[PDB]
DNA sequence: AAAAAAAAAAAAAAAAAAAAAAAAAAA
DNA sequence: TTTTTTTTTTTTTTTTTTTTTTTT
């Protein structure tokens, strides 16, 4: 369950890098070939990728950096 | 995929090329077997196979007979979709002229070979012959000739003379040109010539020659020889349901011209006479005429139906067109519409969703499901359980429903606010249940009004539903920084009625331990809703750094604020719910629980402010009786002293003594002052009529009449609307716009009688009418502004520059309209601002001036801010961020990305549905002027010698508050800096009367005054005195015409007195109709007056000042700086020639004699003085005064229409539109540069060339800006797509194909008709990628 | 009246009218300029992408939804090819450049 | 029985932009 | 008597969203 994304676009500028950075990452998630970091509580991957990013564990940097290590 | 579109004429051979068989009968299908009949429009072995993988002959019906052709018929088997890209080719037997490229008013052909367009249509009818390279021996090579006059030529010359008419003629005219030689001809000539027309013509001609020289066109490719035909699907043949078929007019088309065409070549095969053969080929070029674009050449063809039948270019253009129908917008998949209804219990951010529409919307993702839940074995069966709708089907629709957000849409989208995504909840019945206080942003009222539910599908669109266009993240419009969740009309009086105090209620005056107290003694009974009492409080605030520290008192209160206040947030103040609670206060409760605690916080509050709100109206049981409109008891008292005034008035009018307009005026001031009278004793007896007691006689309250609570609050209601249900209801308008003499003195509460409701019907249909029209007008002028305006993306960071407008606070004459802050607010600036203490700055160079800012600026009292405007940005391509200033609808500076075109074309269009002596100060301060002149008149006072002299208030505090513009010749009472007292009226002037005051004294001499010559002889019998009155030029002998009555003071020895300051005599050339009292040899004085010479809309107003329409009057203004004189009078105008003291003396202009002047031929003048007087045209503002100017004026004018309805407009967006107006510069030099002298160039190109030329040592052009209207400054647009959907789609087209031009897909509109990702929103990122991968 | 998956048109493949034909609603002229406004491009680019024009991709997302994948394959809209057909039946040719 | 295009139609305001024709006003 | 400017006149665009006896 979620309402705004006001610390969202808080911690990530623009608005429009967070809409991206939060498909990329929901993207990997669906597909069944990653799995989720925080917690879900029935949410979907939509809204746990903007939960993410809003709690601060992933960003355009740190989504970069998780896929060039792989 | 690919990047850019090139479109160019098309050759024969590229026609070939794109086809793949020619078609050679008529027929379609045989009416016995429904089958493509052979070499007709529906052909099988050209236009591919009817039936998949099939072959028209069945001899090979199989998938791996692919690609093969067959024997029998030969037809490529493969998909039947391919007959949706094959094309033929027609053979004409004749070549035919191009419609387009003919007929389009800037005939291309017309003007390629400098022929009449008269002379040519002659030429394609047959009329007459042309002569074709005849040689120079007696006739010319574009020379025509008639039948007797070709026959004579033919009898003097049999050979070395060759002439030949039609298509034929003006082919191998095209075919003989010399594009390069004939170019540089041309340029020679037009070096050589003169003449502004023929070098205007000359310049036209030669660019079409040059633009034709450097694409790869041929002008001969211009005349039709071979006729391409549209794939067959394109033009459907279905057969409707019981063997009729329905099919599209351009098989009719097709059918005609290639029987013409079989005609045609059957009468050249039998060598028919030369009278059938013509006449075959004139029908065969009208066929072609009306196949290509119907109803432009002759009378358009019907079928059988009499209706002019639709060609490709009806296809292409107009409303319907493809691309304002199939291109623009498109319907839309996965969507639905139904009625709305209130559902108060829902979220701010929650929708309601009907379940069975629900349903369907999103059955794929049912699918889905249930598949990946294995539920359904396969597809079929699960489409088979979600029609029977089973009872498992819920369950997995709830579980979709959960997190996936559906964008809300009404009709009339005028504004982005108009489109909003929320959370659906299901919900059993057929009606989309919206949240109330939405309603105000889509100005959605529940009277029927019908929304739209789409759903977005991808990941992205979900995230972005999510992210950008949830209801609750839009708490805040687009075109001013107020928010649009104001609770607009029954939470509002809830809250009024709930917050507010009764003199004497249940339980007054006792002491409460908080708000749990307040509301558990309210819902007991034992205190009312509002009874003054006393409770502790605990109020928060975050003074400290981000931390809260709380403070708990015994505020005084009523028992309804204290229920009130368990919702307001932890960190507001208690004063803010400490008063009567209207409309005002409310939203600038929620206003400042916004600003103070951020989004969620106050999306909360809105929420529970809306429930508490409707409970609490319901707790009240506000009604509305016919006891609730108390009309006074003093209005028939009143009406009966009007109606004694209007008959003594009347009888006065008997006597004489009175005229019918004075009379008039006199009887319509009464019956306002009555009326207004009336009105007063109303409110008087409404408001505080309310009398009770507390331990004592009585005492007088604010009422609780439900239409004073319905009227006070501001929910549905004003004192306008009410004092026509008590008060009488004023005065009704006719049809003229006139006003009745006699008002209707009847209000609702008594009922009108007929004649008086009849004349309250003009009104009312005035309106609706009114209403009607504006609707339209204004959903064009929306359209063409953000047609405008739809490249305007913010790509940059900052311009890197310091130019900019110079933002002062707006005076209408009176008091101050609009403060700085207003105006300022969100904003970055362009210099350091400084205290009037300048020996500091105050605010740095770039700071987005933010509320603090604005109070600080305040404080110190600063009265104009140079800020940089849009208009001013630097940036090619968009503008810099930086340039625009705060987002508006974001509390940060505006993000690299926003489509602010977009935005601000949207914000300036939204209203347009909401639209169509002495001096006196107000205020103790200090008189300054500005640009004035003055002298000591006669009498010791000061009058003004200057024009544009500006009178200012200048209080203690150093700080303009009133502004006053002074004609020529205003005698001052006081002077500049004498502190002066309200009501004081500082200068005084007569409104009639042009004077000649002098700047001289001594004896008054006739000077070059001959009487009949140029003065006449009367008399003013009134007084006795003789005045000489100058006669006209059209009345004057011719012999004194050339002399110019004159006024040149000497002293008593005969000296000529020079004007003070400087040397020259003072002579005051006076001009016809002027009338000189004083007589010779009397003595004035400096400033004496010689002769008292005598003397639209709110939506129209808008439309002309962004199309930028010269005005009726174009009062003209002074071209250059200096002398003004007058040359060789002409018959029809009058010759003024201004000359500089050092400049360039040779400018004249011609002016119409009847326009009034206001130089007295010896008035220096600069540039950019009113020479005549009246509304200016923008283009002269611009051409004259500058950019900065014509912007101030533009945006100054269109507030001053928008405030005057109560609307407010950021200025931002007028100027976004304005620096779109003004987008195209002409070149005055051309420079080291390669551009034509006088070619009209994208201001963008021109200056990234010289700035770039300048990087080099060559020396940059010059070039003149030039303003256009937003229809003629959208429609010449680099790209030629963008500009082919919004306007004249055939002018366009033919443009784009002769220059051959090439767009690039870089704006809002082409890459939303290729359906690729936007430039704008989230795609900008991509697009940059786009380019960074691009040349790399 | 709410819509999914009905059947198209046969000129510029597009869904047909509304109600009794099945059809969905008119992202119009006016519904677009309420996007850009925003910072909208994946949705508009769907809303006239692949909801009602492009041929295969509305196939291809009905499979990826139906197999759970949220996703898409914008192509080009159906109705632009449509346009550049319409005006090569004229005497101007156009194309795409790459 | 399969196919097929002439007519005499005639008609609209309002507003504005743009091109073509006509009339001054010279030298 | 020729030529350029200015004026006039004609013509071309735009004008909201959705919901049937007669030839082959
Ligand atoms: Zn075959
Ligand atoms: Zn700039």
């Amino acid at each position: 369950a979620r309402v705004t994304v006001q610390d969202a676009v808080e911690k990530i500028g623009n608005r429009f890098d967070l809409v991206l950075v939060a498909a990329r990452r929901a993207r990997q998630m669906q597909v069944g070939g990653k799995d989720p970091l925080v917690p879900e509580e029935n949410d979907k991957t939509t809204v746990i990728a903007l939960r993410e990013i809003e709690e601060g564990l992933i960003n355009n940097q740190i989504l970069d950096v998780r896929e060039r290590q792989e | 995929e690919f990047d850019a579109i090139k479109i160019a004429l098309a050759s024969p051979d590229m026609i070939r090329s794109w086809s793949f068989g020619e078609v050679k009968k008529p027929e379609t299908i045989n009416y016995r077997t429904f089958k493509p009949e052979r070499d007709g429009l529906f052909c099988a072995r050209i236009f591919g196979p009817v039936k998949d993988y099939e072959c028209l002959c069945g001899k090979y019906k199989r998938l791996k007979h692919r690609g093969v052709i067959c024997e029998k018929c030969g037809v490529e088997v493969t998909q039947t979709k391919v007959r949706r890209e094959r094309m033929g080719h027609i053979e004409l037997a004749s070549p035919t002229a191009h419609i387009w490229f003919l007929k389009s008013l800037p005939s291309r052909i017309g003007l390629l070979l400098d022929m009449p367009l008269r002379d040519i249509e002659r030429v394609l009818y047959f009329e007459s012959y042309v002569v074709i390279e005849g040689g120079m021996t007696n006739l010319e090579r574009q020379q025509i000739l008639t039948e007797e006059q070709y026959l004579d030529a033919l009898e003097e010359f049999g050979d070395e003379f060759d002439a030949k008419m039609g298509a034929e003629a003006i082919q191998a005219l095209l075919k003989s040109m010399d594009l390069e030689q004939e170019c540089e001809q041309l340029r020679e000539e037009l070096n050589e010539t003169n003449s502004e027309t023929k070098r205007k013509k000359l310049t036209k001609r030669i660019k079409l020659l040059e633009a034709f020289v450097q694409s790869g066109n041929k002008p001969e490719w211009m005349i039709l020889t071979v006729l391409p035909v549209l794939p067959p699907d394109l033009r459907p043949l279905v057969p409707l349901d019981g063997g009729r078929f329905a099919t599209s007019d351009l098989n009719d088309l097709y059918r005609r011209v290639i029987n013409r065409n079989n005609r045609l070549k059957r009468l050249l095969d039998l060598a028919a006479p030369d009278i059938i053969v013509r006449n075959e080929k004139r029908m065969l070029q009208e066929a072609v005429d009306a196949l290509l674009d119907n109803g432009r050449r002759g009378r358009a063809i019907t079928g059988s139906n009499k209706r002019p039948l639709k060609s490709l270019a009806d296809m292409i253009k107009g409303k319907q067109g493809r691309f304002r129908q199939n291109l623009l917008g498109k319907r839309v998949d996965y969507s639905g519409r139904s009625v709305i209804t209130v559902g108060p219990y829902l979220r701010l951010h929650q929708c309601g969703l009907p379940k069975k529409m629900a349903l369907e919307l999103f059955k794929p993702f049912i699918y889905g499901k249930l598949e990946l839940r294995g539920l359904a074995t396969t597809i079929k069966a699960a489409k088979k359980m979600v029609e029977r709708e089973e009872a498992v089907v819920w369950d997995i629709l709830d579980e979709v429903i959960r997190e996936h957000p559906v964008l809300l849409n009404r009709a009339p989208t005028l504004h982005r606010l108009g489109i909003q995504a929320f959370e659906p909840v299901l919900i059993e019945g057929k009606a989309i249940q919206l949240h109330p206080l939405v309603c105000a942003a889509y100005n959605a009222d529940f009277d029927g009004d019908q929304m739209a539910v789409h759903v977005p599908l991808t990941l992205e669109a979900q995230l972005e539903a999510r992210a950008l266009m949830m209801s609750t993240n839009n708490i805040l419009s687009p075109a001013n920084g107020e928010p649009i969740i104001v609770p607009s009309q029954d939470v509002v009086l809830g809250l009024y009625y709930m917050t507010r105090d009764c003199v004497n209620a249940k339980g007054e005056g006792m002491v409460l331990t908080g708000p749990k107290e307040a509301e558990r003694l309210y819902r007991s009974g034992l205190a009312s809703l509002h009874a003054r009492v006393k409770v502790r409080i605990t109020e928060y605030e975050k003074d400290a750094n981000g931390e809260l520290v709380a403070k708990t008192s015994l505020k005084d209160t009523t028992v309804g604020r204290a229920i009130l206040w368990m919702i307001v947030p932890k960190g507001l103040p208690y004063s803010i719910v400490n008063q009567a609670l209207g409309k005002k206060a409310i939203s600038k409760m929620l206003n400042t629980c916004y600003r103070i605690l951020g989004l969620k916080p106050t999306v909360i509050f809105a929420d529970q402010i809306m429930y508490t709100g409707f409970a609490y109206a319901a707790r009240s049981g506000a009604s509305v009786g016919i006891d609730d409109m108390v009309i006074p008891e003093k209005k028939h008292e009143i009406i009966s002293e009007a109606e004694a005034e209007v008959a003594e008035i009347q009888e006065q009018f008997q006597s004489g003594l009175v005229t019918a307009g004075e009379r008039y005026n006199k009887v319509i001031d009464i019956w306002a002052a009555a009326n207004d009278r009336v009105s007063k004793a109303m409110m008087d007896n409404l408001q505080t009529e309310t009398v009770i007691n507390r331990d004592g006689q009585e005492e007088k309250q604010v009422s609780f009449n439900s239409i004073y609570m319905m009227a006070d609050s501001g929910a549905r209601g004003s004192a306008a609307q009410i004092r026509q249900l008590a008060g009488m209801r004023g005065l009704m308008a006719k049809p003229d716009g006139s006003i009745i003499e006699t008002p209707i003195t009847a209000n609702f509460r008594e009922g009108l009688n007929v004649l008086q409701y009849f004349i309250s019907t003009h009104g009312a249909r005035k309106g609706l009418a009114d209403t009607a029209l504006k609707t339209a007008n204004s959903g064009y002028l929306t359209r063409r502004l953000v047609d405008v305006a739809q490249d305007l993306v913010v790509t940059e960071d900052d311009c890197g520059t310091h130019e900019g407008i110079m933002m002062t606070p707006v005076i209408e004459g009176g008091d101050v309209k609009e403060p700085l802050r207003d105006r300022v607010l969100g904003r970055v600036t362009a210099e350091d601002v400084l205290k009037p203490g300048t020996a500091d700055i105050l605010v740095p160079r770039n700071t987005l001036l933010h509320e603090q800012w604005c109070d600080l600026l305040e404080e110190n009292s600063v009265d104009a801010v140079k800020v940089r405007s849009v208009v001013s940005c630097d940036t090619d391509f968009g503008v810099c961020a930086h340039c625009y200033g705060r987002d508006l609808a974001r509390g940060h500076i505006i993000n690299k990305g926003e489509a602010i075109g977009v935005i601000a074309a949207q914000s300036i269009g939204e209203p347009g549905t909401q639209l169509t002596s002495s001096i006196q100060v107000k205020n103790k301060g200090s008189i300054k002027l500005s640009n004035v002149k003055s002298v000591v008149n006669s009498s010791g006072k000061l009058v003004i010698t200057s024009r544009n002299t500006e009178l200012k208030l200048i209080d203690e505090f150093g700080r303009t508050k009133e502004s006053y513009k002074v004609p020529y010749g205003a005698v001052l009472a006081k002077g500049d800096g004498e502190q002066v007292a309200g009501g004081e009226t500082v200068a005084n002037w007569d409104p009639h009367t042009m004077p000649v005051i002098t700047e001289v004294s001594g004896f008054v001499r006739f000077t070059d005054m001959i009487d009949g010559q140029t003065i006449t002889r009367q008399t003013d019998e009134l007084t006795g005195l003789s005045s000489l009155v100058v006669l006209d030029s059209a009345e004057r002998t011719a012999g004194g015409k050339d002399l110019r009555p004159a006024l040149k003071i000497v002293d008593a020895q005969g000296n000529d007195v020079l004007i003070p300051g400087t040397d020259m005599p003072a002579q005051y050339f006076l001009p016809g109709k002027a009338i000189v009292q004083l007589e010779d040899g009397v003595q004035i004085s400096s400033g004496d007056t010689l002769a008292r010479i005598p003397q639209t809309g709110g939506l129209p107003r808008v439309a002309d000042l962004f199309e930028a329409r010269r005005p009726k009057e174009p009062a003209i203004l002074a071209e250059i700086s200096g002398i003004v004189s007058f040359g060789k009078e002409t018959k029809g105008k009058r010759r003024l020639v201004i000359t500089p003291v050092d400049g360039s003396d040779p400018y004249e202009e011609m002016i119409p004699k009847w326009r009034q002047l206001n130089v007295f031929e010896g008035e220096r003048v600069e540039r950019g003085d009113v020479i005549s007087d009246g509304p200016e045209a923008p283009h002269d503002i611009l051409r004259l005064r500058g950019v900065h100017a014509v912007t101030r004026y533009i945006v100054n004018e269109v507030q001053d229409v928008y405030r005057l309805q109560g609307v407010k407009i950021n200025d931002k967006h007028i100027e976004v539109i304005v620096r779109q107006m003004l987008r195209k510069a002409t070149i005055v030099n051309a420079g080291s540069s390669d551009f034509l002298e006088g070619e009209q160039v994208e201001y963008s190109r021109v200056k990234i060339a010289n700035r770039e030329l300048e990087a080099n040592g060559k020396v940059g052009a010059t070039y003149s800006r030039d303003l256009l209207g937003i229809t003629k400054a959208s429609l010449a647009t680099e790209s030629f797509i963008s500009a082919a959907s919004f306007q004249e789609t055939t002018r366009v087209l033919t443009e784009a194909a002769v220059a051959g031009k090439r767009d690039e897909l870089r704006g809002l509109k082409e890459n939303v008709i290729v359906g690729r990702l936007i430039p704008a929103g989230t795609g900008y990122a991509y697009h940059q990628d786009r380019m960074r991968r691009r040349a790399a | 009246h709410a819509r999914s998956t009905g059947s198209y048109s046969l000129v510029t493949q597009q869904p047909l009218g509304g109600k009794a034909q099945f059809g969905g609603q008119r992202f119009g002229e006016m519904e677009v300029w309420a996007l850009e406004a925003y910072g909208a491009a994946y949705t508009l680019q769907e809303m006239l992408t692949v909801k009602s024009d492009d041929v295969n991709g509305r196939t291809k997302m009905y499979k990826n939804i139906v197999d759970g994948n949220h996703q898409m394959e914008p192509g080009m809209p159906e109705s632009f090819n449509v346009l550049l057909k319409e005006i090569r039946s004229l005497g101007i040719n156009i194309e795409l450049e790459d």
